[PDB]
RNA sequence: AACUAAUCCUAGCCCUAGCCCUACAAAUAUAAUUAUACUAUUAUAUAAAUCAAAACAUUUAUAAAAGUAUUGGAGA
RNA sequence: AAUUAUAUAACUUAUCUAUUUUAAGUUUGAAAUUUC
């Protein structure tokens, strides 16, 4: 199933077979599938980082384009 | 195996894999194939293809005859549960 | 770059797309609609005009609502709009005097009220204003149902409203068990608040609860593709027979 | 000071009738923002000696009111 | 996550890795006895690492239990523990547990309990002795080491005599 | 109940804007607080008998918490809702 | 005409514009990345100060009307 | 030190509680201002 990690990302969680149920498994309950409140700042950074990646990519293409004009 | 009390190893026969080795006598398939043999275009099998090849003819004949009902869906190959089979399709409980 | 939509519009986009769009319209309307709470500690300005000091001319005036802090304990109780006011005070009500940090605490109490709809007596944190409001509402059950969420100012009261609304909606025999005749009177007495069952379920639900509820509603066991093909094959064959 | 009682200990939604509160049982994992589900007793399908508990003496068939001193 | 170190399941008089489990409820009815006055023998006066005063092993019937030692307890002494409120003065042997009703005014006492059944909590330190200031009917006045004079029911148990190391308060 | 008013007027933000609060706008004047005052009067019906404040069955106006802390808490008084009020008068009519 | 060295142009970047966003297996929060039970499971109060007032104390920004008026150790 | 010192804390009155016939004073001082 799809589950949210402590970092706020959504990732497919592969279920594991256990001899005991989840509610009786303290260690499985100890595993964290919840995101902390401070992750909101990180979420904004992730969106900004994605935009930054696109901006940097355009700069990389521009440098390649310079030689294309110079060569041709 | 399982380690019991007193730090003693106790091998479990059930958990020890048994290698099922096929009989290769009379088997004509070998590691390599002829260059004379034309290459095969990949046509992966799908649920639609499997259903069409095997299940469709049975239902088609039965539907025209009118002998179709929900209770007989298993007759055409539906499995209500995967329990009882050594190899369970989902959840996968068998190794390669 | 720069975000085309401001941060406040980001929430709107989520509400308009995804599982939020699939949420029931009645619940969405309840979430979307906002009703101002009834003033309790602040009154509107008596006069609508005053002399502007800077230009020496008469000018329109505005009302500044007093800041009031409502602790979460109020959401677990039934407060009549009262809340903790945190701020500064000037002794003797003259600005020339010393400023003292003061936290003003309304007198809080825990008392028991009988609910006809639920046929049970609930002991809850309450204030004197709520008790008067209950009398003004013509009963504790009426007060919960009649009062809006903002004026009610209680999550538990909304929880009571959800149960009361659902109970009235369903005509559930659970009301006043073994007294069917008494049950009818209560439903007739609170007939005004009868609503569809679906709407009553979502009354007072939190956003996290609502999202989980919709997820639970929309989650369905995967369809065996054998069944899907069987129905498709039968449907196509049936059409051919026609 | 002699302590009576172990010294170690020394220094709403559910109430609604006709509706069921949502719980993280569907999530299959604990989350603080959801109500704790009500779990029926678990059945392992087999008896584990490591987790087995001996029955009380009185429930034993061989239990006798008279005390036998050994 | 905090578990007290005094977590031994079974009360024992053998030193425990050593610490000896003390008993401050003097009149605990012992095995093979009715809830009536019973007598005990001071087996040995040992040293308690965790308490300033020295503990004397008091043994009676089928039960052996450590207790705080008074000023004159020595090995082989006889200690009586009575619940009955004596019509006349009850024979007083230092270290015996008797109701305050039985004892006469002026007798030095220790290991007293503020309330009946509370157990010994005061006058357990070295050289501490409680004076029975006054006695009236079912009420008595017990002076605790804190200098607080309190009035308690005669049912409260008090141990006669001062605590060991009689010169603890006189230490220079 | 507590009532407070800002000492310093907040500059008008116009028809459709929010004024920006400042430190001097954060100091407030207490026009009236029930805590400093003695308890205000409250209307209640005595459901029992209390010393020298009347007898059961009368309607008395008493200070809010003095009545609440003593009378209502002990059960001596009760709140007069319209539903029980009409029952009371009907019961009193039969009395 | 010699040694040590030097020579070069793209590696890439910067700002606006435009645009929101909705980009293998196996192992893992236990001791993270340890294929099955242990042990229940959990962030955050005005942002302050520095700084300016040549120190320091209330105080110190973070379309036109208009830098007009008021406010302010009437001073920054 | 001088001068104040409704931080608090106490008492008195309110306060809030029982019964029943924090605020305002004062005091300490968290401190404040200036001088030495």
């Amino acid at each position: 199933a799809w589950r949210r990690d402590i970092f706020g990302r959504i990732v497919w969680h592969k279920f594991k077979q256990w001899p005991i149920p989840w509610y009786l498994n303290k260690r499985y309950n100890r595993r964290r599938f919840f995101a902390m409140p401070y992750v909101d700042r990180f979420i904004r950074l992730r969106i900004e980082k994605h935009a930054r990646i696109e901006a940097r990519k355009r700069s990389l293409q521009k440098k390649k384009e310079k030689i294309l004009h110079a060569k041709f | 195996g399982i380690y019991t009390s007193d730090r003693k190893f106790v091998q479990i026969k059930e958990m020890v894999p048994e290698f099922v080795v096929p009989d290769l006598t009379g088997f004509k398939l070998k590691p390599y194939v002829n260059y004379r043999a034309p290459a095969g275009i990949d046509t992966p099998l799908t649920a639609k293809a499997l259903f069409q090849e095997t299940v469709a003819p049975a239902i088609e004949k039965d539907f025209k005859e009118g002998t179709f009902d929900a209770n007989n869906l298993e007759k055409y190959g539906f499995e209500p549960t995967q329990e009882g089979k050594l190899f369970q399709l989902y959840p996968k409980n068998f190794p390669r | 770059p720069l975000h085309r939509y401001p941060v406040h519009l980001w929430q709107k986009l989520r509400l308009r797309q995804g599982i939020c769009a699939r949420l029931p319209a009645h619940f969405l309307r309840s979430l979307e609609e906002e009703r101002t709470p009834t003033p309790v500690h602040y009154k509107p300005h008596g006069t609508k005009f005053k002399i502007n000091p800077k230009n020496g001319q008469r000018e329109r005036v505005e009302d500044v609502p007093i800041p009031v802090h409502y602790p979460p304990e109020s959401q677990q109780g039934l407060w009549g709009g009262e809340g903790l006011i945190l701020g500064y005070r000037y002794a003797n009500n003259d600005k020339l005097s010393k400023r003292v940090k003061k936290v003003w605490k309304p007198q809080l109490f825990t008392r028991e009220l009988y609910s006809e709809i639920l046929d049970k007596k609930f002991t809850v944190t309450v204030t004197m204003r709520t008790l008067d409001l209950i009398d003004e509402a013509y009963g504790f059950d009426f007060y919960i149902l009649k009062t809006p969420k903002e004026d009610l100012g209680s999550k538990f009261g909304m929880d009571l409203k959800r149960g009361m609304l659902l109970r009235l909606a369903r005509q559930d025999p659970h009301l006043h068990p073994e007294n069917p005749e008494r049950r009818a009177a209560i439903y007739d007495k609170y007939r005004s608040f009868v609503i569809p069952e679906a709407e009553a379920e979502w009354v007072g639900l939190t956003l996290e609860e609502a999202l989980e509820k919709q997820r639970l509603l929309e989650e369905k066991d995967p369809v065996p593709l054998f069944k899907v093909y069987v129905e498709e094959l039968v449907q196509r064959l049936q059409e051919q027979v026609l | 000071a002699y302590e009576w009682g172990v010294r170690s200990t020394r220094k709403r939604v559910y109430e609604i009738p006709g509706l069921e509160p949502i719980t993280y049982e569907g999530k299959k994992h604990f989350v603080p923002w959801l109500a704790r589900p009500i779990f029926p007793p678990w059945e392992r399908g087999w008896n584990d000696p490591r987790f087995h508990r001996a029955a009380p003496i009185h429930e034993q068939t061989l239990y006798k009111e008279e005390p036998c001193y050994i | 996550k905090f578990v007290s170190w005094k977590s031994r399941t079974k009360y024992t008089v053998k030193p425990v890795k050593n610490y000896r489990m003390i008993d401050f409820l003097r009149f605990r009815p012992e095995k093979e006895k009715a809830p009536e006055p019973f007598e005990e023998k001071v087996v040995v006066v040992r040293y308690d690492p965790c308490r300033s005063a020295d503990i004397a092993l008091v043994a009676g019937g089928s039960r052996k239990r450590w207790i705080i030692a008074t000023e004159n307890m020595k090995a082989g002494d006889t200690i009586l523990n009575s619940n009955h409120i004596g019509r006349m003065a009850v024979a007083a042997q230092e270290g015996d547990a008797h109701p305050l009703g039985a004892l006469p005014v002026g007798t030095l006492i220790n290991n007293v309990e503020s309330e009946p059944g509370r157990g010994a909590q005061y006058i357990r330190a070295a050289g501490t002795c409680g004076v029975l200031l006054r006695k009236v009917n079912g009420t008595a006045i017990i002076q605790l080491p804190s200098k607080r004079q309190m009035q308690v029911l005669e049912s409260c148990t008090a141990t006669v005599g001062r605590v060991s190391n009689v010169n603890h308060n006189q230490r220079v | 109940t507590v009532i407070v008013e800002r000492w310093w007027k907040v500059p008008l933000a116009g028809e459709g804007r929010k004024p920006h609060l400042h430190r001097r706008h954060r100091v407030y004047k207490l026009v009236e607080d029930t805590k400093h005052r003695p308890k205000d009067n409250l209307e209640l019906i005595l459901t029992q008998s209390v010393d020298e404040i009347g007898v059961r069955g009368d309607l008395v106006s008493v200070k809010k918490s003095v009545g609440r802390n003593k009378l209502l808490s002990q059960g001596l008084a009760v709140y007069a809702s319209p539903e029980n009020r009409k029952l009371f008068e009907e019961e009193k009519s039969l009395r």
